[PDB]
RNA sequence: GCUGCAGUUAAAAAGCUCGUAGUUGGAUCUUGUGGAGGGUUCCCCGCCCCUUGCCUCUCGGCGCCGGCCCGAAGCGUUUACUUUGAAAAAAU
């Protein structure tokens, strides 16, 4: 079935970090997975990643640093509107000095710190810290 | 589980040990072959996992038998794997 | 760890494992500090300078420090290549 | 012939008609006629290379493309020894259309078929840039500053025909689309 | 994950990445189409045509040689059957089961499997009616169903 | 090492093939899989020698870096390795332990057998498991000679060899003594060694 | 117990399967730079095809040397979402 593709991509990344692996393969690939990985890599929680291209949905190989502590998904994509955001990042995040919430806004997939910097709400996807 | 395996550049032989689909990119294990009847003479092109009965033209009026896997040639000599 | 003035307010900076990047706690009585020697490149005799490696207790308990030191050495000219 | 063989290409063009008249010339001779029947072109252009060389593109009208490909070896060598010191590549000239939702405002025209999408033509360009090599694998490494890097993996047969030209493929692509491409001959045939 | 069974196996095919035609080929697009029409005239379903073409001729996948799939080819000439063979073979199997059931009524496993076959028939007709392939007043009734197969 | 003074010479491959050290066991474990060349026609694995040599020189480089020679405690419990560890401790000044181990020697601050080593060499991971389990309490690295069916838990520098036959075990200890004494200074290279490996072999009670 | 509980043995998964509503649903359809606000690429004007944008004319005020031209009329298939304005008694 695989209702949600991002959920199992993130759970398979997170099951390997607990194990000390240097790399993972995750499949199928998707547009939202690549954007979420780019957001997670711009900050420095993962290394580079490579996309393997079959003529189907494809597969990704990720180089894992040892910096990632936990990444995860919020199961229904709730609407979040720049006033709920503080009450959201007081449940999901472990502190006020690190850890990011990832949300899709009409200006792309980004983090909360940029969402407030651009005055935009959207839908929550997940978090990593 | 060496804890540092390389997934992007696998082995040239351990990537043909895996299932046809569980490998990095899918590939069939089957192939096409030239077959020669020693009687009439043509170049019939046959699928390895035939599952059909093949005849040449007239002559032997058999050239392969179907099975649960790869088809077996009766006495079809000289069979060549075709390539890419 | 610093503050807005700039000073460092911290008891100590714990070391991190060289194979999994996770810090080594203060009560991990299974972590080691393996120290290997450097040779003098001509007559193959020891000369002072040496290399040091830390391995955490967990990945030492799963039987992986063996093939982790081999990788930390091969990456670093103690073995060069062609193991 | 040689003055109308760039329709919708604004036919009076110094370099383009210069390639044209010579091409149609060595077509019209009775040397080898069973290979061509005076097929149209539409454009041409010389582009620089980081390696300091010259490469000319032959923009073929796409319904001709299969018939150009049936040759692709005598023509390239002839036009090469005529313009010695350069490289010759053929491209079938396809159409990109804006996004029907939003890249250009909609006026309820048509469905915008998939062949006219950006990715489809951007792949058919790469297919045509390296024809005798029959692309066998693809890969994309996204590096640590946001930019990507494509790797194409071609057969280990038909090798000696393209790796001398392989440097100019990168230039042609980085000039047409804007992406950094690499070409490889893989670990082994498997 | 089988629909009506408790098993789960991956026995599917796997067609290759090089999607070009095989450099050798004893045929060309319209020669394939005539070879298709000939077999379609004799009463062969698209699956049978594709197997026959794969086993005795060079064509590994018709769609890479001719652009269109086999059913669209058969339609652009007016040769496809009135109902698709996915539903045809299921109705044939249900008729076969119901005959045996009428012969010996002490068979309850046949009853169960007939219920499952008819569930499949309904789940497929419900989808074929959504794509306007079947008239919206279509209905699987056992008697007229036995009539349909002939 | 990557160099040529440390590379294996033809005189040592003959010592190896004469002691039989390349001949593995019948069972393989998934951690020793990088040290095997190929399984023979009968069910037995050949150990790669070039890999034995590199792991043996890595162990020597780990031992030479310890300043006090007398906290490199060496242990053997089986009857084949006792003379070898006694002679290894004599040749380079370690402190040997042959026979029973008397658990708690590393973690008990009353016993008179209580010592605090800085390294630990051992003949057989699967027969001297008590020193390993105890080293896992006091931050104690470990070197070990491994058969093809040795569990690499708590070992840090495995040396692949035939671990079963007496000639193999003595040869490995002799070569470990040779290479520590060589690179510490002492018995400089470009000479054969006074000691012959047979001083290190098991007695196997005589005529 | 939505955030946030439980169902091997403490209370607890219908004997088993099918099935309409209900809830949930795989991958895929355009990118760099000239000036400009924040660094030394990257995120309002526009160039490789388009980058509010096609138009069809018409009356109203706007250039210039009877003539020449862009803003004004439809609007981007629609929605949900998100940001912003308007309009919502006081008391508390
Ligand atoms: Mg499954
Ligand atoms: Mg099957
Ligand atoms: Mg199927
Ligand atoms: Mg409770
Ligand atoms: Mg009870
Ligand atoms: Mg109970
Ligand atoms: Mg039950
Ligand atoms: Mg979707």
């Amino acid at each position: 079935v695989r209702m949600n593709v991002l959920a199992d991509a993130l759970k398979s990344i997170n099951n390997a970090e607990k194990r000390g692996k240097r790399q993972v393969l995750i499949r199928p690939c998707s547009k939202v997975i690549v954007r979420f990985l780019t957001v997670m890599m711009k900050h420095g929680y993962i290394g580079e990643f490579e996309i393997i291209d079959d003529h189907r949905a494809g597969k990704i190989v990720v180089n894992l640093t040892g910096r990632l502590n936990k990444c995860g998904v919020i199961s229904p994509r709730f609407d979040v509107q720049l006033k709920d955001l503080e009450k959201w990042q007081n449940n999901l995040l472990p502190s006020r000095q690190f850890g990011f919430i990832v949300l899709t806004t009409s200006a792309g997939i980004m983090d909360h710190e940029e969402a407030r910097r651009k005055h935009t709400g959207g839908k929550i996807l997940g978090f990593f810290f | 589980m060496p804890l540092a395996k390389d997934l992007l550049h696998p082995s040239p032989e351990e990537e043909k040990r895996k299932h046809k689909k569980k490998r990095l990119v899918q590939s069939p294990n089957s192939y096409f072959m030239d077959v020669k009847c020693p009687g009439c003479y043509k170049i019939t092109t046959v699928f390895s996992h035939a599952q059909t009965v093949v005849l040449c033209v007239g002559c032997s009026t058999v050239l392969c038998q179907p099975t649960g896997g790869k088809a077996r040639l009766t006495e079809g000599c000289s069979f060549r794997r075709k390539q890419h | 760890m610093q503050n807005d003035a700039g000073e460092f307010v911290d008891l100590y900076v714990p070391r991190k494992c060289s194979a999994s990047n996770r810090i080594i706690g203060a009560k991990d009585h299974a972590s080691i500090q393996m120290n290997v020697a450097e040779v003098d490149k001509v007559t193959g005799r020891f000369n002072g300078q040496f290399k040091t490696y830390a391995i955490c207790g967990a990945i030492r308990r799963m039987g992986e420090s063996d093939d982790s030191i081999l990788r930390l050495a091969k990456a670093d000219g103690i073995v060069s290549k062609n193991f | 012939s040689a003055k109308i063989v760039k329709p919708n290409g604004e036919k009076p063009d110094e370099f383009e008609s210069g390639i044209s008249q010579a091409l149609l010339e060595l077509e019209m001779n009775s040397d080898l006629k069973a290979q061509l029947r005076e097929l149209n072109i539409t454009a041409a252009k010389e582009i620089e290379v980081g390696g300091g060389r010259k490469a000319i593109i032959i923009f073929v009208p796409v319904p001709q493309l299969k018939s150009f490909q049936k040759i692709q070896v005598r023509l390239v060598r002839e036009l090469e020894k005529k313009f010695s010191g350069k490289h010759v590549v053929f491209i079938a000239q396809r159409r990109i259309l804006p996004k029907p939702t939003r890249k250009s405002r909609t006026k309820n025209k048509q469905k915008r078929p998939r062949s006219r999408t950006l990715t489809a033509v951007h792949d058919a360009i790469l297919e045509d840039l390296v024809f005798p090599s029959e692309i066998v694998g693809k890969r994309i490494r996204v590096k640590l500053d946001g930019s990507r890097l494509i790797k194409v993996h071609l057969d280990k047969a038909q090798q000696n025909n393209v790796e001398h030209k392989v440097e100019t493929f990168s230039g042609v692509y980085k000039k047409l689309t804007g992406k950094d491409v690499n070409f490889e001959f893989p670990e082994f045939q498997l | 994950g089988r629909m009506h069974a408790p098993g789960k196996g991956l026995s599917q095919s796997a067609l290759p990445y090089r999607r070009s035609v095989p450099t050798w080929l004893k045929l060309t697009s319209d020669d394939v189409k005539e070879q298709i029409y000939k077999l379609a005239k004799k009463g062969l379903t698209p699956s049978q045509i594709g197997v026959i073409l794969r086993d005795s001729h060079g064509v590994a996948q018709v769609r890479f040689v001719t652009g269109n799939k086999i059913l669209r080819i058969l339609k652009s000439k007016g040769l496809a059957p009135d109902l698709p063979e996915d539903l045809y073979h299921l109705i044939k199997k249900a008729v076969a089961v119901r005959k045996h059931l009428e012969r010996n009524r002490k068979d309850k496993d046949a009853k169960f499997r007939l219920i499952l076959i008819e569930s499949r028939i309904h789940r497929l007709a419900r989808y074929y009616k959504t794509k306007r392939v079947l008239p919206p007043n279509w209905k699987y009734e056992s008697s007229t169903a036995s009539a349909l197969v002939a | 090492g990557a160099l040529d003074v440390l590379q294996m010479k033809e005189e040592d491959v003959l010592k190896f093939l004469a002691a039989g050290t390349h001949l593995g066991g019948t069972n393989l474990d998934f951690q020793m899989e990088q040290y095997i060349y190929k399984r023979k026609s009968d069910g037995i694995y050949i150990i790669n020698l070039k890999r034995t040599w590199e792991k043996l020189l890595l162990a020597a480089r780990a031992i030479v870096a310890i300043e006090n020679p007398a906290d490199v405690s060496v242990i053997s419990s089986r009857n084949t390795g006792q003379r070898a560890v006694l002679k290894f401790a004599a040749a380079t000044g370690a402190t040997p332990i042959a026979g029973r181990f008397t658990p708690g020697t590393f973690t008990n601050q009353i016993q008179a057998a209580f010592r605090e080593p800085r390294l630990l060499v051992v003949t057989d991971p699967r027969a001297d498991h008590q020193p390993l389990t105890e080293a896992s309490y006091v931050n104690l690295p470990t070197i070990a000679l491994c058969n093809t069916d040795s569990p690499l838990r708590y070992v840090d520098i495995a040396i692949p060899c035939n671990n079963k036959g007496a000639h193999s075990v003595g040869l490995m200890w002799w070569m470990l003594a040779r290479e520590v004494l060589r690179m510490r200074g002492t018995i400089s290279r470009e000479h054969p060694w006074e000691v012959m490996p047979d001083l290190y072999f098991y007695r196997d009670p005589e005529e």
